[PDB]
DNA sequence: ATCAATATCCACCTGCAGATACTACCAAAAGTGTATTTGGAAACTGCTCCATCAAAAGGCATGTTCAGCTGGATTCCAGCTGAACATGCCTTTTGATGGAGCAGTTTCCAAATACACTTTTGGTAGTATCTGCAGGTGGATATTGAT
């Protein structure tokens, strides 16, 4: 009885909602998948780092939002701050 | 008989070769070298079948990109053909050699 | 044990052409060679390190997907 | 008790925000954690996840073929500056590389 | 005020064993201190990727050992781990 | 404000530069090239830096903020802490 | 009827002497200058310590010293001893950062 | 090694510039240490062969 | 420009590996509520060092002239690489067998943590002190360029 957890469900709900009748193969979602968890190790350990250097014990939205900065480039790096600034207000504000 | 100039069936390879995805060595023979070379760092080891896939894929990344950056210095010498002072340069300045 | 001219001469010019190359010396084999045993045993070196630090006698895909991350060339698609 | 409306769904968002919690507590980043940091990291990853995907469809769907494969997620990074620079040092299996022959090479 | 350690007197020390009559500046120290902290980081780093790999909690000597093989090359591996060895042997037995 | 500064690399400096390179004959047309090239250079770097500033709600930039930038881009520089 | 050296010779021993030694290269005020201007576009009303411009400059004349010796070995790929832009442009790419 | 650079120009006392002529003049050294800088440590005295006279 | 010969592309067909649903279920994984602690935001303050000024002085940058040597174009030739055939060897498929080694389970025990005192030890300031080293002087040495 070992499982084994992946993001397949949710970028296939992601894809359902940019291209509605368009599908995936296993290869392709298998990249997918590589991919995301990457990019998550990736701003995980720059927040990580960030928290560190200011003598912090805690991982707010501060250090993702800084860390979302010093990772992605110009157009990438704006929508996404704006993307996740109104999640967490949508969020708090519920 | 009909036959093509020097180059025109290059060029027709080139393009095949890049419209296309697949692996470009055998496999057999790569699996055989791979065994070999880790010979020497552990004696009877075993080898899932997409370690040799990984590692294979990632062999061939890596010679596509090398002789990429050889057909450029090769350019940059006035030339069509690529030698291996070209692929010395390539490594030199990439920092896989210095 | 010459396991290293089963990278035959077609293979490498295969290797050429996708890469743009429109013309080949007739030296640049065994430069190639070379430059492939190279970054071959580079590779296994650590990835029998991880094996074997795990106890295991078989040589897994992550083995393999660490030891090229830690060359600076992450490889998407064997992450399972 | 209530019904247990969850937090993605409080958040508006696909991506899972209870998993990236977790993930985030036993990945050993820090010793607290706060609670709008998983909304963020998951909007945000949603959204890199949507971009590239809509890319690799019209890829797709520009090679008359309705299901992606690993070639149209190539010829998708590849294309985009902001993409092929952020993933500049990563290898796609199956991917193949772009069509382009320098122009000293062709005949005439 | 508030203090700022460092590893000076453990270079000098070090310094006074392999060149007797030998001195250093101040510069070289801060180089020395430089070096010292960023191996430290990159051996603890490796060690806690190591770790987490394998579902372990517990850094050992084992994944210290790993973690220098992996970063050292050849000469400087070998004989970092000899040395290390000795040492634990060395506590261990006292 | 200040404006037109990379001028103050002059030709000499530059000349330098290519001597302690090894460089013995130069081309008219590199330092114009040259000075494109540092400028982006610095742009790359100053930025990163200023954003470990403004996350600490500091106003002066600092040396540590320059050695994490110039880590952060593989860069390491040893000296300065 | 003065003395007069050859073309190449001064250029020699100014190699020597610039590689014999550690100092820096550039003057700090105008570099300085430049930091300021460029920090500025960033972030206005922005200050310095004297430690992060000294560090900023190591590094900067670090990078053009080692950019430097790359494009010498591209121009002597082309049989060449004049350094040359397109040598510039070659070792950026091939270095892999444009 | 540093010392030993040290004591070869005469000198008594390590500074930054001995350090690099160390760390570049070993192999193992030069590369795990390829990608740092050392302020104030210069560079290494070579000039490539065909620019020589003659 | 002609046209003959190849290779590529587009339409159509179809058998099949691969995507898609569903039921099940189920371990596990998330949401709710709560009581507790503690890390981080506020307000204050003291002092450090950063921006500003200025002045003098010399060391570096600018511009000009002259010449030499290097890069770039042209020509010619030899040799080395490509294109085409004809074999024949080696890879690929696929079907099955042992079997060894990896993954899950159970103990239970050695090892790591939390807590409380205590001694030390390493770090800073002040004040101090030599001393190796940077800058200057002069003379010898070695190298270059024109005869």
């Amino acid at each position: 009885r070992s499982r084994k957890e992946s993001y397949s469900v949710y970028v296939y709900k992601v894809l359902k909602q940019v291209h509605p009748d368009t599908g995936i193969s296993s290869k392709a979602m298998g990249i997918m998948n590589s991919f995301v968890n990457d990019i998550f190790e990736r701003i995980a350990g720059e927040a990580s780092r960030l928290a560190h250097y200011n003598k912090r014990s805690t991982i707010t939205s501060r250090e993702i939002q800084t860390a979302v900065r010093l990772l992605l480039p110009g157009e990438l790096a704006k929508h996404a701050v704006s993307e996740g600034t109104k999640a967490v207000t949508k969020y708090t504000s519920a | 008989p009909h036959r093509y100039r020097p180059g025109t069936v290059a060029l027709r390879e080139i393009r095949r070769y890049q419209k296309s995805t697949e692996l470009l060595i055998r496999k057999l023979p790569f699996q055989r070298l791979v065994r070999e070379i880790a010979q020497d760092f552990k004696t009877d080891l075993r080898f899932q079948s997409s370690a040799v896939m990984a590692l294979q894929e990632a062999c061939e990344a890596y010679l596509v990109g090398l002789f990429e950056d050889t057909n450029l210095c090769a350019i940059h010498a006035k030339r069509v053909t690529i030698m291996p002072k070209d692929i010395q340069l390539a490594r030199r300045i990439r920092g896989e050699r210095a | 044990r010459d396991n290293i001219q089963g990278i035959t001469k077609p293979a490498i010019r295969r290797l050429a052409r996708r890469g743009g190359v429109k013309r080949i010396s007739g030296l640049i084999y065994e430069e190639t060679r070379g430059v492939l045993k190279v970054f071959l045993e580079n590779v296994i070196r650590d990835a029998v390190t991880y094996t074997e630090h795990a106890k295991r006698k078989t040589v897994t895909a992550m083995d393999v997907v660490y030891a090229l991350k830690r060359q600076g060339r992450t490889l998407y698609g064997f992450g399972g | 008790r209530a019904k247990a409306k969850t937090r993605s769904s409080r958040a508006g968002l696909q991506f899972p925000v209870g998993r990236v919690h977790r993930l985030l507590r036993k990945g050993n980043y820090s010793e607290r954690v706060g609670a709008g940091a998983p909304v963020y990291l998951a909007a945000v990853l949603e959204y890199l996840t949507a971009e590239i995907l809509e890319l690799a469809g019209n890829a797709a769907r520009d090679n008359k073929k309705t299901r992606i494969i690993p070639r149209h997620l190539q010829l998708a990074i590849r294309n985009d500056e902001e993409l092929n620079k952020l993933l500049g040092r990563v290898t796609i299996a199956q991917g193949g590389v772009l069509p382009n022959i320098q122009a000293v090479l062709l005949p005439k």
